[PDB]
């Protein structure tokens, strides 16, 4: 993972509680690939892997 | 640099292993 | 396919492809790709699991392919050996100067024993006349291995497969 | 003459000590020591009297029955009539076991056979009398037997064993007085794990020193019939472990026969591993491993790449060895030794793919005539090889290295080498490839003659003739043919043989 | 008096694309698989050459050899080919076994026809 | 022939191993017999398998 | 393995000693045909024209062997009875034409018409008039010239090789005047049969002599060994009719002069060469046996050594003999060029 924190907009940038709260909120707002695939109706493995049969998964079922 | 001569391995033979191993020194 | 007019299942296609891939004969992967393209043009689903298993099975059957390829040259060498059978100064150099020679090794040394065993045992071409049933050299089975060791003058202590220590069972 | 354990060979005096206390023993007491036979020490005398004599009894002699009668009578007294049916060898083994167990260390003349200091001296001199093979066998015995006990026993147990060994009454009383020392002793239920640990260690050692000779014999007799892969498959062993065992057996045979080991064997059994792993390492620098040789597109991305890879894998060896087809260009033992010894690295880095050779044949050119005559014949000789390579608009393309170095190319890149004697020769394959950007990869699997043909692979003349090569349409081919063919006919102006009568 | 096809363009990509070290192998494969050949003696000689050279021969080469052997009614050559195929464990194609059967039958070798039919 | 780069995919890297530590940045060695110094000089992005 | 460096032993015994390893098996056989032909010709040049008893006398006279020198018959130091000027001192006129054809082939880089070498051959004939009449339109001469034609494409069948070599043989047997040389068809047929032998040697066929006897030209049973003559096809009724037409001339007073050596004698010599090559287990012993037979030892060796080279590659040719060959460097360079370009000709 890679994390970038910017607390310039805050009144007190030197706030460890602000830092930890921002990191935890960013983690909370994260969806897993399994959840994303379940919401879309797709196979989770056919979203991050470069296999040519996966090309059929991004078309419309006809 | 100095080669490890492993002389501490020989110190284990100075413990009378026949008391517990019942003559492990010989062929078995 | 032709007589009863049935559509083979994807499991049947997978079985045929895996059979041809596992078979070490020449053209096996060509026939496997023929089956795969038959699936593609007939609409049968092609799966990444199928592709991964195709790659893995081909890599595994590479061993059998290599064994058959070596068996061909083994048979050729045996024929050449039979044809040949049918047909039938240590310390001085070219100029004449005396040259150094290494001292004789200990006759009781295991290296000397190995050298004498290699020089005096039967040649590798007379261990087996007929080769294996399926394109592969004999000597993989324990019976053939024991026969070969006996012909070479060695009594195998591991007569059976179970008599091998099998270190993969170790838990500690 | 003949030196063995019974008659100890004379060793040098300046030899270092084996045990630690003898290293700190003062020099005066070292000089006080005598030169005596091994059995002159009381512990050696005890061993010879008790254990070695019973070991010798199994040999054919005349007093064997005389001693066996007494030992059998003692065994019958011990265990009524049950032990009458026990074999004589079993009786001897039981007596040896009992005498080993009943051994005690104390005052020499108070009943105890020998003292702890005498035992330490005997151990030190016995370790000194060992050669490299003796020390190796000692370490093997240690690993087989003592190491599991050490791994399963607590330091408190070790200290208790040390107290038992010294057999000091006051020290034993002091150690037994402590309550924590009493409670910290190990349990037999936990000590039973040492049996399984020792079994596993002995199983690995038995694998090594019993299946090494068999695998070595099979692979030395018929390496093509019994490759390491086949041996591992049939014996259930690890594929890497089989090769490791073979290498270890050969190297140990060379070392204990006092012969320079065949350094080519590890290369011949780990050719792929030798190229992949063996590297020169600088001091203080941490290194890494390249997961992939280059940045390429994976074969799963396209259906045609997948087919190409599976076909190439079919045509490729799973494990290439010394006797396989790609190594058939080493006709004689000189070629064999040259390829597999001290130059395998360069011989394998010369060309990535495995071909039926290592380079290209070198042919020498002809010198242009010099009208200056013998006034200038010397000028083309020097002290160095003058190497020239063509450059230009059509030459120097990295992406076209194969086609530019193809000898069957009419526009092949031109290399010349003037030797220090004036000879003009061509360049070797490595010399030609030195002018391009380096390629540092190798292929140990693909072998071209094993490619599929007929099924799914049939080059056609129709595809090549679709370009419609017509001599009447394009005449550059005729021009090149005219350039190549000789021109000496022009000075004669139908060719006919001379007529002489 | 030349190889049927030149190096550039015709050979498959996965095989390296005209590895010039194996031009003789390419020419030998073309000679083995040419469909205009009708000399069974040439077919057998080319098979021996390919076996010496280490060229991997699949069922197509044996079928071509049997097809060449059929017109001269070389039943013995067809039987030798079948024996070699069974020795090396290469399954004969239906066309190949038909060629062997026809070559044996045109020579009135009914016993050999029966044997081959019983085998396949 | 217009697919991918090379059909091998079984390449065994035979070159020097990368120096993880102390991870030098620039290697501008003045050479004497290097004919690719023009290509070697210059900033280049280091992104590969490694 | 290795020996202590002393007396400054040279690393390589010849320029191409380690270069011959850089060829495939078929390329090695291709180069071996030409190189063995050259080595045999150069080794038999010393005793050119000598008889069998003269060769035996030379061998008996040089009976002081020091256990390392070569056979006295091979590369003999006898005084020359010919004293040629610049090139035939080390080789023969037949090998001169052979070398010219080899150079033309190397510069052609594949198959080529005979017109590329017609002018060179006639220039050599004019330069050496005595040799031309001595060894023109003879079976041995034309065979030694055309032995190198199958090197162009070793996988070629008999029909293609014979069709390609017909153009060369026509000019080789073409008399300048209307002398009406007879048995041109016989010479063509015998040359084709021996070229089939050489082609099968290049292809490493099992028993190349037997299979070439099987597939030989009809009417050529007298050139193969008697144990293999049964497999040769019988004489053609067309050949018999041609013989009858030739006999119908009824002109005994007319005798051809260009074929100095009789066709039957040439067939006998070629038969002896074939039996020596078939029964030779090594190149050195084969060359020795070829030269011990006397007569045209140059052509005998040019055939036997070429067959041995085609059978067992370049590396079996003694490197000492190769270095002793006078023009070994250009011959080997041309052979390497031919072997490289035979597998991919620029024109097709």
């Amino acid at each position: 993972a890679g994390c970038r924190i910017n607390l310039k907009a805050t009144n007190n940038p030197k706030s460890p509680t602000h830092t930890v709260e921002g990191v935890f909120e960013a983690v909370k707002a994260l969806r897993s690939v399994s959840e994303i695939a379940a919401s879309r109706g797709k196979v989770p493995h056919s979203l991050i892997y470069n296999i040519y049969p996966y090309l059929e998964e991004i078309r419309r079922r006809k | 640099n100095e080669a490890e001569k492993h002389h501490d391995l020989h110190m284990f033979y100075t413990l009378a292993w026949w008391k517990l191993g019942e003559g492990i020194f010989g062929v078995d | 396919i032709l007589k009863k007019d049935l559509s083979p299942s994807r499991r049947t296609y997978h079985c045929m492809i895996f059979m041809h891939l596992s078979s070490g004969e020449e053209g096996g992967t060509a026939r496997a790709l023929r089956y795969l393209e038959a699936m593609e043009r007939a609409g049968i689903q092609v799966r990444p699991s199928l592709l991964k298993k195709i790659v893995r099975v081909n890599n595994a059957a590479g061993y059998k392919r290599d064994m058959k390829r070596r068996a061909r040259r083994i048979m050729q060498a045996r024929e050449e050996y039979l044809a040949r059978k049918e047909e039938g100064r240590a310390d001085v150099d070219a100029e004449g100067n005396s040259i150094l020679e290494p001292l004789a090794v200990s006759p009781t040394s295991t290296l000397a024993w190995w050298e004498k065993w290699k020089r005096e045992t039967v040649s590798k071409h007379e261990l087996f006349t007929e080769e294996g049933a399926d394109g592969t050299p004999k000597g993989e089975t324990f019976e053939e291995k024991n026969e070969a060791l006996r012909m070479m003058g060695i009594t195998s202590s591991f007569q059976t497969k179970d008599l091998v220590p099998q270190p993969d069972r170790q838990k500690l | 003459p003949q030196w063995d354990l019974w008659q100890s060979r004379p060793r040098s005096e300046d030899m270092d000590e084996a045990l630690q206390p003898f290293m700190d023993m003062p020099k005066s007491l070292k000089d006080r020591r005598y030169d005596i036979p091994w059995w002159a020490n009381p512990f050696g005398a005890w061993y010879l009297q008790n254990i070695l004599s019973l070991e010798l009894l199994k040999l054919k002699s005349k007093t064997n029955a005389e001693k066996i009668a007494t030992y059998r009578s003692y065994m019958r007294s011990l265990a009524s009539g049950k032990d009458n049916t026990m074999s004589d060898d079993d009786v001897i083994r039981n007596i040896i076991k009992e005498r080993w167990k009943t051994l005690e260390f104390g005052d020499r003349n108070a009943g105890y056979p020998c003292t702890f200091g005498d035992y330490i001296q005997f151990l030190n001199e016995w370790f000194k009398s060992l050669d490299e093979e003796g020390m190796q066998r000692l370490r093997e015995h240690f690993d087989r037997r003592i190491r599991p006990l050490l791994a399963v026993m607590s330091p408190v147990d070790i200290l208790w064993l040390e107290a038992l060994t010294q057999n000091s009454p006051h020290n034993k009383e002091q150690l037994q007085r402590k309550i924590a020392f009493q409670t910290s002793l190990g349990t037999p239920e936990f000590f039973d794990m040492s049996k399984r640990l020792r079994y596993e260690i002995n199983e690995d050692y038995k694998v090594r020193d019993e299946l090494g000779p068999e695998l070595f014999a099979l692979w030395s007799k018929a390496p093509e019939r019994w490759p390491p892969e086949r041996l591992s498959k049939m014996y259930g062993l690890d594929f890497t472990l089989v090769r490791k065992i073979l290498v270890w057996h050969h190297f140990k045979a060379c070392y204990d026969a006092c012969v320079e080991p065949d350094w080519s064997l590890p290369k011949r059994l780990f050719a792929l591993e030798w190229i992949r792993d063996v590297r020169a390492r600088k001091h203080g620098l941490f290194y890494g491993k390249m997961r992939f040789a280059e940045q390429k597109i994976t074969f799963y991305s396209d259906r045609f790449l997948f087919r190409d890879l599976v076909n190439r894998r079919e045509a490729s060896y799973a494990n290439v060895w010394e006797m396989d087809d790609p190594y058939r260009f080493l006709q004689t033992e000189q070629d064999y030794e040259d390829y597999w010894g001290d130059n395998y690295d360069v011989y394998r880095r010369m060309f990535p793919e495995m071909i039926g050779r290592t380079g290209e044949p070198v042919q020498q050119y002809g010198q242009m005539p010099i009208w200056a005559g013998p006034h200038r014949q010397h000028a083309n000789k020097s002290e160095h090889n003058w190497m020239f390579a063509e450059i230009g608009v059509n030459v120097g393309h990295e992406a076209l290295k194969k086609l530019e170095l193809d000898p069957t190319n009419e526009k092949r890149r031109r290399f010349v080498i003037r030797q220090p004697d004036g000879t003009l020769r061509s360049a070797k394959m490595s010399e030609m490839r030195a002018w391009y950007w380096k390629e540092e990869w190798a292929d140990f699997r693909f072998w071209a003659p094993q490619m599929e043909w007929g099924i799914e692979n049939t080059p056609s003349q129709e595809q090549y003739q679709e370009h419609v090569p017509d001599t009447t349409d394009a005449d550059f081919r005729k021009q090149r043919r005219i350039q190549s063919r000789p021109v000496k006919w022009f000075y004669e102006s139908e060719v006919r043989w001379p007529d002489v009568i | 008096m030349h190889p049927r096809l030149s190096g550039q363009g015709v050979f498959p990509r996965y095989g390296g694309g005209w590895m010039h070290q194996f031009g003789h192998v390419y020419a030998l494969q073309q000679e083995l698989l040419n469909a205009e050949a009708n000399n069974w003696f040439r077919a057998m000689e080319l098979w021996h050459t390919a076996r010496h050279e280490g060229v991997a021969m699949n069922v197509s080469h044996y079928t071509n050899i049997l097809r060449q052997c059929v017109p001269p009614t070389a039943w013995e050559a067809s039987l030798m080919v079948l024996k070699q195929m069974r020795r090396e464990n290469i399954r004969p194609d239906v066309v190949g076994v038909g060629c062997a059967l026809a070559a044996c039958a045109d020579a009135n070798r009914s016993e050999e026809v029966e044997k081959v039919f019983s085998c396949f | 022939y217009a697919r991918g780069q090379h059909p091998s995919y079984d390449m065994v890297y035979a070159g020097p191993m990368p120096e993880i530590f102390p991870m030098r940045r620039d290697f501008r060695k003045p050479t004497r017999w290097d004919f690719h110094d023009i290509e070697k000089q210059g900033k280049y992005r280091t992104s590969g398998p490694y | 393995v290795a020996k202590l460096q002393h007396n400054s032993a040279p690393t390589t015994l010849n320029f191409y000693e380690k270069s011959f390893q850089q060829l495939s098996d078929v390329q090695q056989r291709q180069t071996g045909l030409l190189i063995g032909a050259a080595v045999g010709d150069a080794a038999a040049r010393a005793l050119d024209g000598y008889t069998a008893e003269e060769v035996a006398a030379v061998a008996a006279e040089s009976g002081s062997l020091q256990d390392e020198d070569e056979d006295p018959v091979v590369f003999a130091s006898v005084t020359p009875r010919e004293h040629k000027s610049g090139l035939l001192r080390h080789h023969s006129y037949t090998f001169y034409l052979f070398s010219q054809l080899l150079r033309v082939m190397a510069t052609s880089r594949g198959d080529f018409p005979v017109q590329y070498v017609k002018n060179e051959w006639v220039a050599t004939a004019r330069a050496h008039p005595d040799c031309f009449v001595r060894e023109h339109a003879s079976l041995l001469h034309v065979l030694c010239i055309t032995m190198q034609l199958p090197v162009i494409y070793p996988w070629a069948d008999d029909s293609t090789l014979r069709e390609y070599a017909s153009g060369f043989l026509e000019f080789l047997t073409e008399t300048p005047a209307e002398q009406a040389v007879a048995s041109r068809e016989d010479v063509y047929a015998y040359t084709n049969s021996v070229l089939g032998v050489a082609l099968r040697c290049l292809q490493s066929n099992p028993d190349p002599y037997r299979n070439a006897a099987f597939m030989a030209a009809p009417g050529t049973a007298h050139v193969f060994p008697d144990d293999l003559a049964l497999y040769c096809p019988p004489a053609l009724v067309g050949s018999s009719h041609s013989r009858t037409e030739e006999l119908s001339e009824t002109d005994s007073e007319t005798v051809p002069l260009f074929p100095a050596r009789l066709l039957e004698s040439d067939v006998r010599v070629v038969r002896e060469c074939l039996v020596v090559a078939r029964g030779a287990a090594s190149f050195a012993e084969g060359i020795k046996a070829a030269i011990h037979l006397g007569g045209p030892v140059c052509q005998r060796s040019l055939i036997v050594g070429a067959l041995l080279g085609a059978r067992m590659g370049v590396r079996r040719i003694p490197i000492s003999w190769l270095s002793a060959t006078y023009d070994h460097v250009p011959l080997v360079t041309l052979a390497l060029q031919v072997a490289q370009w035979s597998w991919n000709p620029p024109h097709h």
